[PDB]
């Protein structure tokens, strides 16, 4: 439950290469005398896997992850992997697929076991008489709630901790498909002593059950066995691989056997045998891929600079109206400059809620409201969510999600006219609280406690609706301020009003992401000669494709070529006479990718000889290659 | 409704170290974001207000920023008397309420607790009364938690709590606990253990007495 | 602007409620003044609001149980609760939110502590503690003594007429429904008990008693 | 079965979930009592 092994010693982590292992079954199809491909969760080939071993200096059990493929490999020489742990967390929050071995059967239990940091199995008192018999267990602590229980079948394990080479090769597989846990095995005797071979070996399904579980992470148990702290293991060693869906080619001989298997995503000789669909390929030139440029940025150069909008209307008007019965309009499908009011330090109250004024410039939005009205004062801090005064009790209240702006100034210069300003009014009373986004025209007598007013004025008993007025000998609370109360939201159309940050520029000689006016994709810009009008804003070719825009903010004119895309090539020799390659990568040159540029693209595996010879495979333009000395 | 969900509710620092105080939004608030200063013993008081500017009389040592979601409250050169609870104000609608609350702590050296259990006098044995307090003083810091054993059982009803803040003297905390029984209900029990949990070993301190003496 | 709370100390119920918050460097015309108290254990409830007109709204476990009114001519605002119970013992708090010359001002006063409950004026009770022969060995040897039964709080709780300083912990009030209860304990040494002279000094000049329990085997001759 | 599986006092061993992030699949069974997505709307742990 709690005992822990110290006898770990420090290996540097090297890695393990794998020629041609990793291929299994993908069903159980019955397949003979012919070439058929498949694509499933299989071993890359020349690939390195990790490196850990289950030996008396080195012993190792990791925590390694499900979900990037597992292929386990290992070399058994006294028995000492007996079996696998998996479960999505590995403790009791979560189910666990446990697979133990006692040496007499391979118990599969689905509980919510509790494992400990380092699992493992007791065979101890190797004093006198020993013969190999098992002490303890000490694989998890206890186990709750069991859904699935399988026995295999009774065997005799020769559990002696014999020691040297190793003699067996035992492969495993280990994936999860919908809940069906499948299981590949395969047992072939070899003859090493620390690495895998590097030879060919076909999977073949033992078992598969309905265990329905997420496993994300996985152990392996391990033994131990020295002839609690202070236990070695025996003799074996294990690595651990990732599979990836690629695409493998299976050869099938008259029994149905797997003999042979090619990567075909591994090096352009093996895409070749993919494409003709046979492990034979003579000498001659054969189409194997197509090639891309893959991107790396991603700008947008769809707005212009103009388009501004008229903010004098809102914010410098003659006349607002009232704080009850206001007006609300709709101000869209321009730029909306507020970077200049921000930067001013000239207003009394400049705040946003939802979206701060300094990150207004790079936020976007459908539309904005306005809510323009003259206030007080001491009305400043009325026009907020949450607060109290006369206008959030009477006259407006804000809601709590609310998302637009608050923007006070100073207009005591402003609203002093000739004879005063009385063209406002507002409510003084009301007789409930107030709701978001609503309007209040009614007079009616407000009352306070009790006593009934009878639609007069007496005890308790005011008028709602008063007029404003101020003087300019008054304080600071008496004062005219002009606001506008601003409102964002999101509807199903796009974005009118973001700001691109008042500059546009346009990058070339990169094949980048582009998003003009009319034309979105891919593309890499160069200089050019030509004239636009200046109404035009993209220009396209006589194959009714765009190949030249316009810069919105600089008078230049820039043609805008796609990326190179195009076929791959090869130029392979016979198969039992060599395996070397000559990669042809079609309409792209040598840099975007021995080295000779042709018209029909860049070929790189062959050297450019000035001597003439008889063209043995065509390439295109007068230029041919050859196997010479 | 907006909640600020604190990332930090109780932060151990020194003089001269800058505080860090993180409170997420669920929503986008933009200027909605408050800072308030609660000194023990004292009242509160406005410290940030629309992350953008301090309160007037406050030194330069208190400032912060953010946008969106992500505000976190910058405290340079924390002197000693910045020890308070910080809240994270919301304007979203009526009642203004205070969230959980930030408070900072000297960071000092732990000390083992001390539990002491106190039996009835004779005078309350006498007239039909018992008392059974369990004090726990000198410790540090102050997430120590003291359970209640009833023979053996947890008792939680009737449990007068008392903690007290950090002292000035020396940087310690202290806490109390009792419990109004009587005659009847003192004899009925035979075992009373009081026991206090401390980050510094998983061995808790054991203190308890016999009720038949 | 500095603000300043007043009231009186116990608060009898089933009657009016009476609070002063004075505002001094500017009188009440602009900006809003409220009223948030704080019970103990750091715990703020906001009751209502009110404008500048006068009409108040609350909230609703507050519905007609609480009256604040103004005057823009004594620069004050007071707060009267109607029918009073045990659940108004909280710490009152006053505040002042306006605005001007570009600054949002926020000021507070220092604040005042007012308790209602249905129990009267009830005299201490002071008993005596020790530590029993049956108890764990243990190298500290604690003192203390338990009172209950008392109102109102605070009161003035030491150890030895305030001579007494080695291991000595105040505790403060805990909130029940009807009283209050106090605690207090003094740490000394193993060499230190019983050389010095431990009293137990707990006094209550709300109702003119104070019970001094000096820690005497009793019965002596 | 209501002279079966009742008891005095009701029976509250049984349990079932309500709500879910995705579909279950074909032939699949969880076990698992954690507080996870209801709706289009996650509750990002706990509920709320």
């Amino acid at each position: 439950q709690c005992v822990n092994l110290t006898t770990r010693t420090q290996l540097p982590p090297a890695y393990t290469n794998s020629f041609t292992r990793g291929v299994y079954y993908p069903d159980k199809v019955f397949r003979s005398s012919v070439l058929h491909s498949t694509q499933d969760l299989f071993l890359p080939f020349f690939s390195n896997v990790t490196w850990f071993h289950a030996i008396h200096k080195r012993f190792d059990n990791p925590v390694l992850p499900f979900n990037d493929g597992v292929y386990f490999a290992s070399t058994e020489k006294s028995n000492i992997i007996r079996g696998w742990i998996f479960g999505t967390t590995l403790d009791s929050k979560t189910q666990s697929l446990l697979i133990v071995n006692n040496a007499t059967n391979v118990v599969i239990k689905v509980c919510e076991f509790q494992f400990c940091n380092d699992p493992f199995l007791g065979v101890y008192y190797h004093k006198n008489n020993k013969s190999w018999m098992e002490s303890e267990f000490r694989v998890y602590s206890s186990a709750n709630n069991c859904t699935f229980e399988y026995v295999s079948q009774p065997f005799l394990m020769d559990l002696e901790g014999k020691q040297g080479n190793f003699k067996n090769l035992r492969e495993f597989v280990f994936k999860n498909i919908d809940g069906y846990f499948k299981i590949y095995s395969k047992h072939t005797p070899i003859n090493l002593v620390r690495d895998l071979p590097q030879g060919f070996s076909a999977l073949e399904p033992l078992v598969d059950l309905p265990i329905g579980i997420n496993i994300t992470r996985f152990q392996t148990l391990l033994a131990l066995h020295r002839s609690s702290s202070g236990w070695t293991a025996g003799a074996a060693a294990y690595y651990v691989g990732y599979l990836q869906p690629r695409t493998f080619l299976l050869k099938y001989n008259e029994n149905g056997t797997i003999t042979d298997a090619v990567d075909c995503a591994l090096d352009p000789l093996s895409e070749t045998k993919c494409t003709l669909k046979s492990f034979t390929v003579e000498k001659g030139i054969y189409q194997t891929s197509n090639f891309r440029v893959q991107p790396t940025e991603s700008i947008v150069r769809f707005p212009n600079i103009t388009n501004l909008c008229p903010f004098g209307e809102v914010f410098n008007a003659t006349r607002f109206a009232s704080v009850y019965a206001w007006n609300r309009k709709r101000i869209s499908n321009c730029v909306a400059d507020y970077s200049v009011l921000y930067n001013s330090a000239s207003f009394s109250t400049f705040k946003c809620y939802g979206v701060s004024p300094t990150k207004l410039n790079d936020l976007c939005f459908t539309n904005v409201y306005a809510d323009s009205f003259v206030i007080r004062g001491d009305e400043v801090r009325q026009i907020a969510p949450g607060q109290t005064g006369k206008i959030a009790d009477y006259n407006y209240k804000l809601p709590d999600d609310f998302t637009g702006c608050v923007i006070a100034w100073n207009s005591n210069n402003l609203d002093s006219k000739v004879g005063g300003n009385y063209n406002y009014l507002y409510r003084l009373f009301r007789k409930s609280n107030l709701k978001p986004f609503e309007r209040d025209i009614s007079t009616e007598i407000y009352q306070a406690g009790s006593t009934p007013c009878n639609g007069v004025e007496g005890f308790n008993c005011y008028f709602p609706l008063q007029s404003y007025g101020f003087q300019p000998t008054n304080g600071v609370g008496y004062q005219p301020y002009r606001v506008v109360v601003l409102s964002f939201e999101l509807l199903h159309a796009p974005a009118t009003v973001c700001g691109p940050k008042k500059s546009t520029n346009l990058v070339k000689n990169k094949c980048v992401n582009f998003n003009f006016n009319g034309l979105t994709g891919t593309g890499v810009l160069t200089e050019s000669n030509k004239k636009f009008l200046p109404f035009q804003q993209f220009g396209r070719d006589i194959a009714d494709t765009t190949d030249a825009v316009r810069d919105p903010q600089t008078l230049e004119i820039l043609d805008i070529t796609p990326c190179s895309f195009g076929g791959v090539s090869v130029i392979t020799p016979g198969t039992n006479t060599s395996n070397q390659v000559a990669v042809l990568y079609q309409d792209v040159n040598c840099t975007e990718v021995n080295v000779f540029q042709t018209r029909a693209g860049c070929l790189i595996g062959a050297e450019h000889v000035n001597n003439s010879y008889e063209c043995d495979i065509p390439i295109g333009a007068g230029i041919c290659a050859s196997y010479q000395t | 409704d907006i909640v600020m969900t604190q990332s930090h509710k109780f932060m151990s620092t020194s003089v001269g170290h800058r505080v860090s105080i993180t409170c997420k939004a669920s929503q986008d608030v933009g200027n909605d974001v408050a800072w308030y200063q609660q000194k023990p013993g004292q009242s509160p008081k406005l410290l940030i207000y629309w992350a953008s500017t301090r309160h007037t009389g406050v030194p330069d040592r208190f400032t912060g920023s953010g946008s969106g979601t992500d505000f976190t409250l910058t405290i340079s050169n924390v002197q000693s008397e910045d020890l308070a609870d910080y809240f994270c104000q919301q304007y979203n609608r009526y009642p203004y309420t205070f969230g959980g609350g930030t408070k900072l702590e000297i960071k000092r050296a732990d000390a083992a607790p001390t539990v002491s259990i106190f039996p009835p006098s004779s005078e309350q044995l006498t007239s039909g009364g018992a008392s059974v307090v369990c004090f726990l003083n000198n410790f540090y810091p102050k997430d120590i938690n003291v359970k209640w054993k009833i023979d053996g059982s947890e008792r939680q009803n009737g449990v007068l709590n008392s903690w007290t803040d950090q002292d000035s003297k020396d940087s310690t905390y202290s806490m109390s606990s009792t419990l109004t029984l009587t005659k009847d209900e003192y004899e009925r029990h035979n075992s009373y253990t009081c026991e206090a949990t401390h980050k510094t070993s998983t061995s808790p301190i054991v203190k308890s007495f016999n009720r038949n003496e | 602007v500095q603000l300043q709370e007043s009231g009186p100390s116990l608060v009898k119920p089933s009657q009016t409620l009476s609070l002063t918050c004075s505002v001094t460097g500017d009188s009440i015309t602009n900006g809003y003044w409220n009223w948030i108290r704080k019970f103990p254990g750091n715990k703020l409830e906001y009751m209502g609001y009110i404008s500048y007109s006068g009409s108040t709204y609350y909230s609703p476990s507050l519905k007609s149980r609480i009256s604040i009114t103004r005057d823009t001519s004594k620069n004050q605002h007071y707060l009267q609760l109607n029918s009073v119970t045990s659940e108004d013992t909280a710490t009152y708090y006053c505040a002042s939110d306006y605005h001007g010359s570009k600054y949002y001002f926020d000021y507070w006063g220092q604040g005042t502590t007012l308790t209602v409950s249905s129990a009267k004026t009830t005299p201490p009770s002071v008993y005596p503690l020790a530590p029993g022969s049956a108890a764990q060995t243990n190298s500290m040897v604690t003192l203390g003594c338990l009172v209950k039964g008392y109102f109102p709080e605070p009161v003035t709780v030491t150890w030895n007429s305030g001579s007494l300083s080695s291991g000595v912990h105040t505790f403060p009030a805990v909130l029940q429904s009807d009283l209050y209860t106090l605690s207090s304990s003094v740490t000394v040494p193993s060499s230190t008990w019983p050389s010095e002279t431990v009293t137990c000094n707990v006094a209550h000049p709300a109702s003119s008693t104070k019970v001094d329990k000096k820690i005497v085997p009793r019965d002596c001759g």
